[PDB]
């Protein structure tokens, strides 16, 4: 399972949740910014590691990063 | 009284993990408001590696320069 | 003609000019004081 | 050319250079330089039983404190530049101006 | 100052004995590496002060150049000469490990002493006339000896310079060339062959 | 666990084909299995150590026995210059009868192959004659690997293993290393040839039934003891003596001469003995320096602290590099592999041209395949000192504990050594290349007369100054009222100078303008190698494009397709691009190298010298001309005895193609290829009937980068070794 | 003399070379019209040939053992315009285009569209900028005494 972790200078843009095909990624309340919206990672057993999120963060550095694993046949994205 | 350095100023960034770390930017604005941990807006004249012009910073990692 | 001006100076059409006399220039050299191994003036 | 003259000799001189001349400023040296260290901690308080300094044979009753160790040390100098002296007294080797 | 019109580094302020203000590589930035430099100083003046007499007079003497009094230990049958004399003890290796012990008593002796004024100037068994009773008379005569020993140093330096230039010759023998024709016999020669 | 492989949990739960894989590729990398300690650790190493040593025993003992079984040694002592060694056997049933009696050299009763390894030549300089020596040599040396064995057992239970303490011992290891790992060796060794070489070299036979039966020396030990020492030299072996025969012996034991051995073109023996027993002297009196248990010697740690440049141009200097040194391993293997790769090379430069062997000179192809086995392993070993660098500065580096000392302030201005690096690289290569191929316009054109040829004059002038008299310098050592060469005139200079002035060795060769070039092409080499390594190196931590790369490991396959795209980011990514240069350097020494010698040993310099100056004279009058034999090792008319390296030839060729495969074609494309092959094998009748375990899956991303680099550099090495040794072996010279 | 090679003019490889040359030369302008435009430019290049060798003999290159011009870069005065009088002019004339380049970077560095101004070349101000790179030397020299030729703040 590769391992997802937010960061808290997310901007809570929503533009990587809207990017994840696995739908790892959440919104969730806070209170550190203007939306008062953070991204979670409820889900990364079912993450394939393919980074979209990371390519759809606006921010510097990036706020969601996604560090491969140990592989499961989720994570492999295999079909048989 | 305000915080953080004034709009329009030039600030050299500190954020070691930064595109433009260690270069000059310019303030755009400070939000007034506590509870957010990077107030500070700056705006450079390079993109970065995303095309990306633009950046939220706290206040010890800016730091305003002349 | 000014927009002209403006397209003949564009990159890779005043690097292409500036190149091309660049080569008459030392074709011409060459071709005055041809096989120089040497500085043989001074 | 008296090999056992030069070797007593020598070994003698530097054995009272090493007692009489060198001797403080050698102890003060080895004092400021210390036992080796890993980790802050000397190599017996890190757990290596080897590596304990041999108090018993160090400690002497020499009025300054030259014990065996030293004078092994010093008596080596001695004979290393004895024997030099011996060999190229004798190697007949001779360069030119 | 060693340069009229030129700021003086501000460790340097001019009352240490012989301070002119020269240092352009500032190595004696730093205190303390400062204190081991006059002391350094002062240790190569005095071994200059004293050498060079002793590179001149024997040859002012019918005796060989400084150079030349030092090769008979080049080869193997080697004896020492003084004034025309064969001494006994005249060999390479008792020369050599009398002269080594005795320079490494003294000079560890020297160093064994943390004062460290006393370090440059010791004085006592060394100071026999005591000219350091007035301790203004005492400054100038320190003055005058730093002065003194950087014109020997300097003097020495160029001896044996010029020794590399005509080799197997000696100061008073280039003094003698110089003499013969100074409008021909110059550095000129050297520098432009 | 539960699972291959159990040091890892998260592959040993990976339902692919890939746990197995990477279950052998991470086999040895300790610090990432589970459940791992530092004592654990430490252990470990110290086992695989012992086994190393075993395995090590276990192969030269197998050479041993192989020549003294199926060899030629006996034969080849009596007459070492006309009969050709054997290395082993060949039983081949895929043989055919033509085969059998094209291979059957050397006066076997069989096909053979001939060795190269030059291991005959070793065993005859050292004191070795018959058979029996050569049995009891391997029996004794199976003894020894099994005590090896015995020994990486016995401290891996507890009751033995020692503590992670001990192990960071520095002061007390370099002491024994020093003194008894080196010094006590090379003076045994001084020993062996004082007492068994030496004598062996004259005629008699020492051996152990009677080696205290005879004194090496007339007046054995009495000299040494009395100091006359000069008496172990009194009565050199003449220059008109045979080998192993006492026509023209001598009595010395030690001496220094420096020339060559007349007949042999190699090393006196006796000049060896006196080399080993200097050294020895030297490393003995040196490793005194370290404080153990006895309260003198210094402490490593205060030797490094203590250095620190006042003015503060080095920060803080080496303060805290013994810690930082102490605790990472990779530190330690970084800089044991670079010492360890700079003196293979040093090895591959002085063996040929300083040969230590008798009658190695005049059998050629053993002197390049020596030349090329230790340059390729030397760069090998320089690539991974720098591998390990990278693997120390993720891994084991601390930054705050390292705050300004010299590490942290050459990880801080990394751009000002890349940048600089890079230049260097760019000038080089653009003057290398531009005037090499102003000379092949210059040639094509029929004006030989308007090439760009630059005298080599600097080192001209060196060997000048060595005492090389073709160029007429009048420098050191070739001056003559000279202080060098008047104070060594009576030691070893005859000798020396009448080695380095004979041209038919390789003291010293001469040196042209074709010499010049290809030399600034092996530093161009150098420069981009060790440019590609070092950037790997210090942007092994982060860099603008992936600040954070730290926390990612030595090696992984990227950071995605966003910020531009990180295909090949890693430090790994970095060691894997700079083995190519590696290989590409390597190359270019080695063809020079083969080149010049190839026709040195022909009496055609001129050859080389005129043709070398353009790349076309490389490939048609190095490459196309001496490939002649070796590809007509078989045709449709017949094989011969190179036919098996016209065939291994052919196999490098084919390896390395392969090699292409996984460094173009990258893993998507093979992964939908195989994912529709298991659609096939699940959809058909008779087969469904088996299923296969794990699932089958593309290669990974770094696994295909090392597979393929694997192919690319078998490949490499088998091609060149085949052509080398099927060219020099063709002409036997 | 320097490095064994012998002054091209009295070697006499370099001499077979050159009489070589021209001899497969001479053979080409044969088979055709004696004056012919093939047979012309075959003469004309056989004089170019001869005056090459003559000019290569005069200028006293060095030759070696294949005959060949080898070129001295050690410094030695007898042979600088080999490598070093052409090397003073090619940094010369590199400097000449590196502080052109240079100085119409920061000259360009001041607008809003920096960018514009170099993938389209405002020649005007090019040609105001390139005869700089005559007096180039002394104005880098001054502008490294000056210390603005390297940024500080970097
Ligand atoms: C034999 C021994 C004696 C030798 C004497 C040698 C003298 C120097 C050589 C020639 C002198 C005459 C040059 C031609 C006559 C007109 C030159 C001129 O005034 O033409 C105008 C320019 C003006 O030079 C400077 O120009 C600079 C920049 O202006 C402009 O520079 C460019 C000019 O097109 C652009 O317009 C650019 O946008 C703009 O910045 C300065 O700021 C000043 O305005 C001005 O001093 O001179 C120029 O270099 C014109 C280009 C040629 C310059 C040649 C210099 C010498 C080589
Ligand atoms: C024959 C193949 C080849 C060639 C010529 C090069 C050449 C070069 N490599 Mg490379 N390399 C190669 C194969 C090759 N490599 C392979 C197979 C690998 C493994 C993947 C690598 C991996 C590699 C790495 C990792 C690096 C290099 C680097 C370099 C540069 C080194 C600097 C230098 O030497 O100055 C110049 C040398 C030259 C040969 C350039 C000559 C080309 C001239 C200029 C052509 C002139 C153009 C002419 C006017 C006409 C153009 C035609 C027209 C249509 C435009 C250099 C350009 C290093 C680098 O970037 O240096 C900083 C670098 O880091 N190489
Ligand atoms: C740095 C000080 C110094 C040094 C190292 C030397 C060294 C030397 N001097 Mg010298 N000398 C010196 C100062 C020095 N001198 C001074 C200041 C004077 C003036 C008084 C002299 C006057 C002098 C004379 C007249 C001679 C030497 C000679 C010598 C050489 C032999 C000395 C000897 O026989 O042993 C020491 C002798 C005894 C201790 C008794 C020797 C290399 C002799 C020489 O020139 O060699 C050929 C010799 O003739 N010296
Ligand atoms: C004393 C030498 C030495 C030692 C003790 C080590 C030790 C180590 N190295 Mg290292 N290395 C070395 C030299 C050494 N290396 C050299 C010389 C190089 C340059 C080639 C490298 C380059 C290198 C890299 C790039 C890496 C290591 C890594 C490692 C660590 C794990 C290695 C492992 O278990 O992978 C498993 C062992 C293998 C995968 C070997 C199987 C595949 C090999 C390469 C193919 C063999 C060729 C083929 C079979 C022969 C031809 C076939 C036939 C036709 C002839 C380990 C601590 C790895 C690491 O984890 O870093 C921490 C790592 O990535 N090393
Ligand atoms: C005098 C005491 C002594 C001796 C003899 C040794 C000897 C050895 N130790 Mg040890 N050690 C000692 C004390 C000693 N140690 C102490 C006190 C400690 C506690 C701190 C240790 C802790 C220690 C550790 C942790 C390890 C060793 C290891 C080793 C082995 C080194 C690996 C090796 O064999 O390479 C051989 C080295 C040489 C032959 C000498 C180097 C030769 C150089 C490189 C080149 C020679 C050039 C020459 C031309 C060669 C000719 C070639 C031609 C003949 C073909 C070695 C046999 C390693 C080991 O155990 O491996 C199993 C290791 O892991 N030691
Ligand atoms: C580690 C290497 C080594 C070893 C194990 C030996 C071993 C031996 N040597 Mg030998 N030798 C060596 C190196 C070695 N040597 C070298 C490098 C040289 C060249 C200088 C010699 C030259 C030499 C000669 C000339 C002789 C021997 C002899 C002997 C034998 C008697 C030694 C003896 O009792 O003397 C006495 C031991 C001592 C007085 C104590 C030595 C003090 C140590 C350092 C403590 C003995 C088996 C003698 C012999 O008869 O051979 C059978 C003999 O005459 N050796
Ligand atoms: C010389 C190098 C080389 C070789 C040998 C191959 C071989 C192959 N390629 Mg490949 N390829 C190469 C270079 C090479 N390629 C390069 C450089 C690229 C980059 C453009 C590609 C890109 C590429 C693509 C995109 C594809 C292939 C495919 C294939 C396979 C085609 C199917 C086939 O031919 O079955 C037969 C196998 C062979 C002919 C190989 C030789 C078989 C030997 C002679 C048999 C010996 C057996 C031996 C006894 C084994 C036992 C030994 C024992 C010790 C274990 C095949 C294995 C296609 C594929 O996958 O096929 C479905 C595929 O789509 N290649
Ligand atoms: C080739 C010369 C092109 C001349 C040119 O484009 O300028 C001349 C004009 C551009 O010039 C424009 O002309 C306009 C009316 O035609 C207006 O008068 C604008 O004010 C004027 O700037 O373009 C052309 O007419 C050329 C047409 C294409 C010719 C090929
Ligand atoms: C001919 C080949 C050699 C030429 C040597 C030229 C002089 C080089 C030394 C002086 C360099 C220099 O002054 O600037 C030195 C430059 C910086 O330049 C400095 O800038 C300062 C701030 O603007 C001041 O203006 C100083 O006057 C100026 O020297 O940096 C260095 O080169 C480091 C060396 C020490 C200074
Ligand atoms: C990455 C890294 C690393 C690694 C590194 C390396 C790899 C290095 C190297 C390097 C090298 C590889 C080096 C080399 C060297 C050498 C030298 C430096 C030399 C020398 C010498 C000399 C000086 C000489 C002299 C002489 C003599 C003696 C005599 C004769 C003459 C002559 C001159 C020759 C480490 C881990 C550490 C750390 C981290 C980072
Ligand atoms: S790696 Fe892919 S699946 Fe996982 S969170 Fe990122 S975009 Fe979603
Ligand atoms: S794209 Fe980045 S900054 Fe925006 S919500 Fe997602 S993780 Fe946060
Ligand atoms: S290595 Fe593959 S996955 Fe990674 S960035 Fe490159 S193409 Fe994409
Ligand atoms: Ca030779």
């Amino acid at each position: 399972s590769h391992s997802v972790k937010i960061y808290d200078t997310c901007i809570g843009c929503t533009q990587c949740v809207r990017a994840c095909p696995t739908d790892v990624l959440e919104m969730i309340p806070w209170g550190g910014c203007k939306a008062k919206q953070i991204a979670s990672a409820p889900r990364t057993e079912d993450c394939v590691g393919c980074k979209r999120c990371e390519s759809a963060c606006p921010t510097d550095f990036l706020s969601v990063r996604v560090y491969l694993w140990h592989e499961t046949t989720r994570s492999m994205g295999l079909a048989y | 009284p305000p915080i953080g350095p004034k709009r329009g100023a030039k600030v050299k960034i500190l954020r070691q993990e930064s595109y433009w770390y260690k270069g000059t930017g310019s303030v755009v604005a400070v939000d007034q408001d506590p509870n957010t941990r990077y107030p500070v807006v700056v705006r450079f004249n390079k993109v970065n590696y995303a095309n990306v012009s633009t950046n939220n910073y706290a206040l010890d990692e800016v730091e305003e320069v002349k | 003609m000014r927009d002209l001006k403006t397209y003949l100076s564009v990159a890779p059409v005043a690097s292409t000019l500036w190149f091309a006399a660049l080569a008459g220039l030392l074709i011409e050299i060459n071709r005055f004081f041809p096989d120089a191994l040497t500085f043989p003036f001074f | 050319l008296n090999p056992s003259l030069v070797i007593s000799l020598s070994t003698g001189l530097s054995l009272f250079l090493g007692r009489f001349v060198f001797f403080n400023f050698q102890r003060e040296n080895v004092a400021k330089q210390g036992l080796p260290e890993q980790n802050g901690v000397t190599h017996f308080e890190a757990g290596d039983t080897r590596a304990k300094e041999y108090v018993s044979l160090l400690k002497s009753n020499d009025p300054v404190g030259f014990n065996i160790v030293d004078v092994l040390a010093w008596g080596s100098i001695g004979h290393i530049v004895a024997y030099y002296i011996l060999a190229t007294s004798s190697n007949g080797y001779d360069p030119k101006f | 100052d060693w340069m009229p019109g030129q700021p003086r580094p501000s460790y340097l302020d001019g009352s240490a004995p012989g301070d002119f203000g020269f240092d352009p590589l500032r190595l004696g930035e730093v205190p303390e590496n400062l204190e081991r430099f006059k002391e350094s100083e002062l240790i190569h003046c005095r071994w200059a002060m004293l050498a060079v007499p002793g590179i001149l007079v024997p040859e002012a003497l019918g005796l060989g150049n400084w150079v030349k009094a030092q090769e008979w230990a080049a080869l193997p049958g080697g004896q020492a000469t003084y004034l025309g004399n064969p001494v006994p003890w005249g060999t390479l290796p008792t020369i050599l490990v009398i002269e080594f012990l005795s320079i490494a008593f003294v000079e560890h002796q020297r160093s064994m002493e943390k004062d460290p004024e006393k370090k440059k100037y010791p004085g006592g068994a060394f100071d026999p006339l005591g000219y350091s009773k007035d301790p203004k008379k005492f400054h100038e005569y320190k003055i005058k000896e730093v002065k003194n020993g950087r014109l020997a140093l300097l003097a020495f330096v160029g001896i044996c310079v010029q020794q590399s230039a005509y080799p197997g010759t000696g100061p008073l023998e280039n003094l003698a060339t110089h003499l013969a024709d100074p409008w021909h016999n110059t550095i000129g020669n050297v520098l432009i062959p | 666990a539960l699972r291959f492989p159990r040091f890892s949990q998260g592959l040993a739960q990976d339902p692919t084909t890939r746990r197995i894989w990477f279950g052998i590729a991470t086999a040895h990398d300790f610090e990432s299995h589970d459940d791992i300690t530092e004592g654990r650790l430490y252990q470990n190493i110290f086992a695989s150590h012992f086994g190393q040593l075993a395995i090590i025993f276990l192969w030269t003992s197998g050479n041993l026995f192989h020549v003294a079984w199926q060899g030629n040694f006996e034969a080849w002592v009596q007459d070492p210059l006309h009969v050709r060694p054997i290395a082993h056997a060949i039983w081949d049933p895929h043989f055919g009868q033509p085969a059998v009696e094209a291979f059957t050299r050397g006066g076997a009763l069989g096909p053979v192959n001939i060795a190269y390894s030059g291991v005959y030549q070793w065993w005859y300089t050292i004191g070795l004659r018959t058979n029996e020596d050569l049995y009891t040599g391997a029996i004794f040396l199976l003894f020894l690997s099994f005590i090896s064995l015995l020994a990486g057992w016995l401290h891996l239970q507890p009751k033995w293993k020692p503590s992670v303490s001990w192990f960071k011992n520095a002061e007390s290891r370099l002491n024994h290393h020093l003194s008894g790992l080196f010094g006590v060796s090379s003076l045994a060794w001084a020993g062996h040839l004082v007492h068994v070489a030496i004598p062996g070299s004259r005629g008699e036979y020492v051996r152990w039934n009677n080696f205290l039966s005879v004194l090496p020396h007339p007046q054995g030990l009495g000299p040494l003891f009395t100091g006359q020492w000069n008496l172990y030299a009194q009565n050199p072996d003449s220059s008109n003596h045979l080998f192993s025969t006492s026509q023209g012996a001598g009595t010395a034991i030690l001496t220094l001469l420096g020339g060559f051995h007349p007949q042999t073109q190699s090393l006196w023996l006796t000049d060896m003995a006196h080399h080993h027993l200097a050294i020895a002297i030297l490393f003995l009196i040196g490793g005194h320096m370290y404080r153990t248990n006895f309260g003198i010697g210094h402490s490593i740690k205060y030797i490094l602290e203590a250095h620190i440049p006042p003015g503060g141009r080095l920060g803080r200097g080496h303060k805290g590099l013994y810690d930082t040194i102490n605790n990472s391993i990779h530190f330690q293997l970084g800089l044991a592999l670079a010492s360890l790769g700079v003196i293979t090379s040093l090895v591959a430069q002085h063996m040929y041209s300083l040969p230590a062997y008798a009658f190695i000179a005049q059998d050629f192809t053993t002197q390049a395949a020596l030349y090329t086995h230790h340059q390729y392993i030397a760069g090998f070993i320089m690539t991974g000192a720098f591998a390990h660098g990278a693997i120390f500065f993720i891994r084991d580096y601390n930054p705050e504990q390292n705050a300004d000392n010299v590490l942290a302030r050459m990880l801080e201005h990394k751009e000002a050594i890349i940048s600089h690096l890079s230049w260097a690289s760019l000038f080089l290569g653009f003057h290398t290349l531009g005037l090499y191929v102003h000379n092949d316009v210059m040639l094509a054109f029929g004006t030989p007369e308007k090439q760009i040829l630059i005298e080599p004059i600097f080192a001209q002038w060196i060997q000048s100054a060595h005492g090389k008299t073709s160029y007429g310098f009048d420098v050191l050592l070739s001056s003559t009222n000279s202080p060098a060469l008047n104070a060594g005139r009576s030691i070893w200079l005859p000798g020396w100078l009448n080695a380095i002035n004979e041209n038919s060795n390789s003291l010293f060769l001469t040196i042209g303008p074709g010499d010049f070039l290809v030399h600034h092409a092996i530093a161009l080499g150098l420069h981009t190698t060790t440019l590609i390594l070092v950037k790997g190196a210090l942007d092994a931590r982060g860099s603008k494009l992936m600040p954070d790369k730290k926390d990612f490991g030595y090696s992984f396959p990227c950071d995605g397709p966003g910020r531009g795209g990180t295909c090949d980011i890693s430090a790994w990514d970095a060691f894997y691009l700079a083995v190519f240069w590696m290989l590409n350097t390597i190359g270019w020494v080695t063809f020079y190298w083969h080149w010049k010698h190839i026709t040195l040993w022909q009496g055609n310099v001129s050859q080389f010298n005129e043709s070398s100056t353009y790349l076309m004279g490389w490939l048609r009058d190095y490459l196309w001309l001496n490939s002649s034999q070796l590809i007509n090792g078989y045709n449709p008319f017949g094989m011969n005895s190179l036919s098996v390296w016209a065939w291994m030839f052919l196999f490098g060729h084919l390896v390395w193609a392969t090699g292409f495969m996984f460094l173009i074609s990258w893993r998507g494309y093979w992964q939908e290829l195989i994912e529709t092959l298991a659609w096939a094998h699940e959809r058909t009748p008779l087969a469904n009937l088996i299923r296969w375990r794990d699932k089958p899956v593309a290669l990974s991303i770094v696994q295909a980068r090392l597979v393929g680099l694997v192919h690319f550099s078998v490949g490499y090495i088998f091609t060149y070794a085949a052509f080398l040794i099927a060219s020099t072996s063709g002409k036997f010279g | 003399d320097i490095a064994g090679l012998t002054p091209c003019k009295d070697s006499k490889q370099f001499a077979k070379r050159e009489k070589q040359s021209i001899k497969k030369l001479e053979s080409s302008l044969k088979l055709y019209a004696p004056d012919s435009a093939p047979a012309l430019a075959i003469n004309a290049t056989i004089e170019k040939t001869k005056r090459r060798f003559d000019n290569y003999g005069k200028q006293g290159l060095l030759c070696g053992a294949d005959g060949l011009p080898h070129l001295i870069v050690s410094g030695d005065q007898r042979h600088w315009g080999e490598f070093i009088t052409p090397g003073i002019l090619f940094l010369y004339i590199a400097g000449w285009i590196g502080w052109v380049g240079r100085s119409y970077l920061i000259a360009i560095r001041d607008d809003k569209k920096p960018t514009q101004k170099e993938i389209i070349i405002d020649v005007p101000l090019a040609t105001g900028l390139v005869f700089r790179g005559f007096s180039w030397p002394i104005a880098a020299y001054r502008e490294l005494l000056n210390g603005e030729l390297v940024a500080k703040d970097v």
